[PDB]
RNA sequence: CGAGUGGCUUGCUACCUCGAUGUCGGUUCCCUCCAUCCUGCCCGUGCAGAAGCGGGCAAGGGUGAGGUUGUUCGCCUAUUAAAGGAGGUCGUGAGCUGGGUUUAGACCGUCGUGAGACAGGUCGGCUGCUAUCUACUGGGUGUGUAGGUGUCUGACAAGAACGACCGUAUAGUACGAGAGGAACUACGGUUGGUGGCCACUGGUGUACCGGUUGUUCGAGAGAGCACGUGCCGGGUAGCCACGCCACACGGGGUAAGAGCUGAACGCAUCUAAGCUCGAAACCCACUUGGAAAAGAGACACCGCCGAGGUCCCGCGUACAAGACGCGGUCGAUAGACUCGGGGUGUGCGCGUCGAGGUAACGAGACGUUAAGCCCACGAGCACUAACAGACCAA
RNA sequence: GGUCUUAAGGUAGCGUAGUACCUUGCCGCAUCAGUAGCGGCUUGCAUGAAUGGAUUAACCAGAGCUUCACUGUCCCAACGUUGGGCCCGGUGAACUGUACAUUCCAGUGCGGAGUCUGGAGACACCCAGGGGGAAGCGAAGACCCUAUGGA
RNA sequence: GCGAAAGCCAAGGCCUGUCGGGAGCAACCAACGUUAGGGAAUUCGGCAAGUUAGUCCCGUACCUUCGGAAGAAGGGAUGCC
RNA sequence: CGUGGAAGUCUGUUAGAGUUGGUGUCCUACAAUACCCUCUCGUGAUCUAUGUGUAGGGGUGAAAGGCCCAUCGAGUCCGGCA
């Protein structure tokens, strides 16, 4: 699988999948990248992420 | 009763203010008990995703209000642990009423479901709108 | 009427206090069924990783699925089988009779022994069968050391000294199978004696923690509420009535915690392989690299890294025997992050 | 109606303490009793079954969370296998709490001429001490057994290391008109307890990186202070639980009980001799300690002019002193350097743009720049430091 | 009862009260459950009119109760920070002390023993600890009674 | 900055609120920071802690002795150039 | 609507006064009444320095038997007194 924040791969047997109020799934690949979004950043704006560069 | 298939660290206790994920006219659910639980001293009596608890309705219809009632955790804020290792985690704690024979009391759920409760509560799952 | 409640921690693994060797040293040997063989390996604490399996289980809702199962990885590189004590059995227990000893050492093995020069293996051996003949023979163990040379994490290049028991067939039979590991050079593997997906007892000394309080100690709680900030936080509430009038050795007090040995048991063996299938990226933290022969054992195991840890197939197994796991992956991310 | 046992209630007595043995309730932590609430094995039944009622053996384990009340007691709620009772100075204030009782202040009711009283109510109202001995938890130093290294033995010692529940198959089966509705056994899980461990999730992380407010060093750069981080954001190692792993069966002997053979008593009789069975209880099994077990142990090798040990030195898998463990050039033990692996989140400077503004000036944007800064981990690497050298010892 | 003591015989109000013994009074509100709190009833053991009754906006480090919010008060504890604590140099008290003293389980005894009796255990010394016991240390008991005591 | 407020800093004063050295520096204690999910279940009692907060705009109930209640409550805004 | 600027008026660690809770720290103390945080008043029946007056069955007391030099339901000293 794949981070649906930064888009690196996500190692098996590791992350967290957190499930929104409508249903939507986000698989997260650290605490790093959920703490980001609970900051209302957008993965594309991060130059560290994969989604950017 | 029968395995969930996931590891789960309840993140309820006895007296916690949980949502009402149905169409009975309950709001706001608070937990009593839990189904089969035993603790020990000074333990708070714990509750999580997939157990059958009883529940007392804070907020609602004035018919609803009052009432001692059976439920089922749904979803919960604390995560749980699926068989390939990956944490699972809600965006509320939720629970469904349910009668004296595991049926839903309401007729359309809201909001989605975690698909080891759907595994135990069948009638349940046959109801729900989302299974993650 | 003040409720019931379980008391804090155990007293079954006292006295708590500091190990007198480091290396485990098992009090018991599983039963003598099948073909001859040692009871037991040892090897040196590597570090954690998971793997991810495929359910062996035949009553599981899940055989055939993919599972992720976490796993100690411990380096076990061949150890040295140098003698071969025979006990007697006498009217005050088991003694030692003789022991038989070999020519052939390891180079640095004159750093724990004073290495024999001058011994007679054949008027021991002699010894040993007379016994037998009188029916005074009692078991048959190998007085077995580790390499800790060929583990380059390890800082030790003194050998680990310690006795395992052969079991299996007729004490005729095992004799000459334990005088022939011997008589060659006492080189042997993991794989002579475990094989992967079965269950073993792991023996080990714990990681240290010095002295610690009755919380961390044994369990007990803290002071509560109004209690907690009177000048009173972790100290229990009584060592105990007015009568009797002494304190008992029950009661939960302050001292040594870890540093003690532990015999976990039915633990599974993952894989046993050799190479660097199981290494992390930058080295497992606190220990090193590990490219040669390894152990995966499912969970936990007792001490930290580069801690010299026991084996022994297991004497009470609850499961039948599942052989060679399916490894579908083994993690090789870094343990820093 | 009669006979008792207990010492949990109350009462009686006035033996003990008035040069003081700190109160009630609660709490925390430890041991115990059985008159057993549950759990195990049983007998009876107004025992079809299911669910029960009564009784027997049995103290291994369990017996929990909450609402009113200072309450003990009790009433009440929802769970539960069950939410038993009692002793330990009504266990426990050189442990805690101080809500009640029971000082000095005050009010109300009642009584009193009054001061003032009340086995009435009410608001407020203090908690001392550096442990000598002993006791236990852990840690060392010596002596005894009478040179050393390594490996063991096992007298004894501790354990609950395990207790309990739900679910599936058995089975909609036996049983019963039906309603209703089991068991043996095999499985999966949960709960409480226990021991350990940190790959994963989670917490911390006044290591570290970034943002930013005030003020000071002229501005910039780069910094100090704002309580022992100014605040906010992220967070490695480690330590941790909220995370993860492990914790039988089976033997042996019994209790209640079910029986066999069997006599006194030709018969009968489970008992008197003998015997087959049979409890979560007992013993073994398993885990932990254990040569100071005074019968003070065993084995193997090394050595008595030399085996081994100590000091020293570099360090932790160890650590409050002491102890323990490893390495010491025949070397990777620690540091520097370089990689690898990680944290943060894109440096200073310069260039382009930038709402405007005559210009001066300009918050900010982009690029250079997965940049810059940093690391309690790993590898490579003898460059630096493990040098020099001292002592004991049959 | 349909007067009698001793003059009158409780009026407005308020009322289970900081006053109500019975008592957790009964009904209701609220909670899963409320000896609490509030409203109503109220025959008030023993309310009540400047021994002032009732009522009340505002005020309060005054007593009681409920809700929202918040949180390590709790479930259940963890990691960290600073000062101690531990080791070393220097300085350097006090409390307390009939004697003896390695105790433990029972017993006995002025009925609550480290010292008596019987057993069990026990090699000496030292470090750290939390305080079970010395009916620990501290104060010739304020409680109670007594004294031909005091104020 | 509203300020004789905080915080920072001059002039001036001081390193004498006068014993030091060492141990990632253990237990335990005093002060204190941060703790997931739950959120008073704690306790006689929210004791302790925490929450809120400055300024402007909107808006503001019962009751009242018409003064008050009231900053009721509730909502929005807030920097730099 | 503005002006005015009243008040035993409000917020306020302004100075200053006071002392609710922590039943925290201390309790052979730093201290024979201390430390810290929290809390109250702060234009008035306010707070305060100095000077001055009231004396022991007497003062003083917005009253607690409070205070009258660590002494108060009758100060302290010495005497009566052995
Ligand atoms: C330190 O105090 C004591 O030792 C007392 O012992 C227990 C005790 C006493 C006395 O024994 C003794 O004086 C009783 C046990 C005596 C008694 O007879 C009785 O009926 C009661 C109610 C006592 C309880 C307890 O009482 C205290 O006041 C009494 O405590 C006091 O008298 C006084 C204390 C703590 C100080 C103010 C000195 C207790
Ligand atoms: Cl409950
Ligand atoms: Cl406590
Ligand atoms: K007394
Ligand atoms: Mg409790
Ligand atoms: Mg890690
Ligand atoms: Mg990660
Ligand atoms: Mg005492
Ligand atoms: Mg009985
Ligand atoms: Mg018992
Ligand atoms: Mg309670
Ligand atoms: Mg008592
Ligand atoms: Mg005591
Ligand atoms: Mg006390
Ligand atoms: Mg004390
Ligand atoms: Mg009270
Ligand atoms: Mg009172
Ligand atoms: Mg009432
Ligand atoms: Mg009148
Ligand atoms: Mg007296
Ligand atoms: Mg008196
Ligand atoms: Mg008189
Ligand atoms: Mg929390
Ligand atoms: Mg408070
Ligand atoms: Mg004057
Ligand atoms: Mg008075
Ligand atoms: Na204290
Ligand atoms: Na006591
Ligand atoms: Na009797
Ligand atoms: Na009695
Ligand atoms: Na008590
Ligand atoms: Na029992
Ligand atoms: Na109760
Ligand atoms: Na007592
Ligand atoms: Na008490
Ligand atoms: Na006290
Ligand atoms: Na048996
Ligand atoms: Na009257
Ligand atoms: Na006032
Ligand atoms: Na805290
Ligand atoms: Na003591
Ligand atoms: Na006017
Ligand atoms: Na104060
Ligand atoms: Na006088
Ligand atoms: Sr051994
Ligand atoms: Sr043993
Ligand atoms: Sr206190
Ligand atoms: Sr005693
Ligand atoms: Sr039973
Ligand atoms: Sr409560
Ligand atoms: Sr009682
Ligand atoms: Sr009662
Ligand atoms: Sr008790
Ligand atoms: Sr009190
Ligand atoms: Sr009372
Ligand atoms: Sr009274
Ligand atoms: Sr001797
Ligand atoms: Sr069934
Ligand atoms: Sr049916
Ligand atoms: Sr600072
Ligand atoms: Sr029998
Ligand atoms: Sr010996
Ligand atoms: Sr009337
Ligand atoms: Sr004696
Ligand atoms: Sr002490
Ligand atoms: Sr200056
Ligand atoms: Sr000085
Ligand atoms: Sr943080
Ligand atoms: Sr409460
Ligand atoms: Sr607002
Ligand atoms: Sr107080
Ligand atoms: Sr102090
Ligand atoms: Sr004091
Ligand atoms: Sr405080
Ligand atoms: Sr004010
Ligand atoms: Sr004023
Ligand atoms: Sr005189």
């Amino acid at each position: 699988r794949e981070c649906d924040y930064c888009g690196t791969d996500i190692e098996p047997g590791t992350g967290t999948m957190f499930v929104h109020k409508d249903g939507a799934t986000t698989h997260f690949c650290s605490s790093k990248c959920e703490n980001n979004a609970d900051l209302g950043r957008e993965a594309r704006n991060l130059e560290w992420t994969d989604t950017a560069r | 009763m029968e395995a969930l298939g996931a590891d789960v660290t309840q993140g309820l206790e006895k007296g916690s203010l949980i949502t009402c994920a149905d169409n009975t006219g309950a709001r706001e659910l608070k937990v009593i008990s839990v189904h089969g639980y035993s603790g020990t001293k000074n333990r708070h009596p714990k509750a999580g995703l997939g157990d059958k608890i009883t529940v007392s309705v804070t907020k609602g219809t004035p018919e609803m209000r009052r009432q001692v009632l059976e439920a089922v955790v749904v979803r919960q804020r604390k995560p749980i642990r699926r068989p390939d290792g990956t944490r699972v985690k809600f965006e509320d704690n939720a629970a469904v009423i349910v009668d004296e024979n595991e049926d839903p009391r309401g007729t359309e759920l809201k909001g989605p479901i975690a698909r080891e409760v759907a595994q135990r509560f069948g009638s349940v799952a046959s109801a729900a709108t989302m299974i993650v | 009427p003040q409720p019931s409640r379980p008391r804090k921690g155990s007293l079954g693994f006292g006295p708590r206090k500091r190990s007198t060797s480091e290396t485990p040293r098992f009090n018991s040997w599983p039963s003598d069924d099948g073909q001859p063989g040692v009871q037991g390996f040892a090897g040196y604490k590597a570090g954690m990783t998971h793997v991810v399996l495929v359910n062996d289980e035949p009553n599981s809702p899940r055989e055939g699925m993919e599972e992720t199962v976490p796993v100690t990885v411990i380096e076990t590189p061949p150890m040295r089988a140098v003698a071969l004590r025979a006990y007697e059995d006498t009217p005050y227990g088991q003694r030692p009779l003789t022991e038989v000893w070999t020519d052939e050492f390891h180079s640095e093995l004159d750093r724990t022994l004073d290495v024999p020069e001058d011994h007679d293996p054949d008027a021991a051996e002699e010894q040993i069968r007379d016994a037998h003949e009188a029916g005074d023979l009692g078991d048959l163990r190998l007085i077995t050391h580790t390499v800790p040379d060929a583990v380059p994490s390890v800082p030790k290049k003194k050998p680990d000294v310690m006795e395992t028991r052969v079991g299996g067939g007729s004490v005729s039979d095992r004799l000459d199978h334990a005088l022939d590991i011997v008589e060659d050079g006492g080189e042997h593997a993991m794989n002579d004696i475990f094989r992967a997906g079965e269950y073993a007892d792991v023996a080990g000394v714990t990681k240290g923690k010095g002295t610690q309080g009755p919380v961390k100690r044994w369990g007990v709680q803290k002071r509560k509420g109004k209690h907690a900030r009177q000048g009173w936080r972790r100290r229990i509430g009584n060592l105990g009535p007015w009568n009797p009038s002494r304190v008992r050795s029950t009661v939960p007090q302050q001292g040594q915690t870890g540093y003690h040995q532990r015999t976990e048991l039915n633990k599974r063996l993952i894989d046993i392989g050799e190479g660097d299938e199981p290494t992390v990226d930058g080295g497992f933290v606190n220990y090193g690299e590990v490219d040669g022969p390894y152990t995966l054992v499912k969970g936990s195991v007792p001490g930290p890294d580069k801690r010299l840890v026991r084996f022994r197939p297991a004497v009470r197994p609850n499961d039948q025997p599942r052989l060679d796991p399916e490894v579908r992956y083994v993690s090789n991310e870094s343990n820093q992050g």
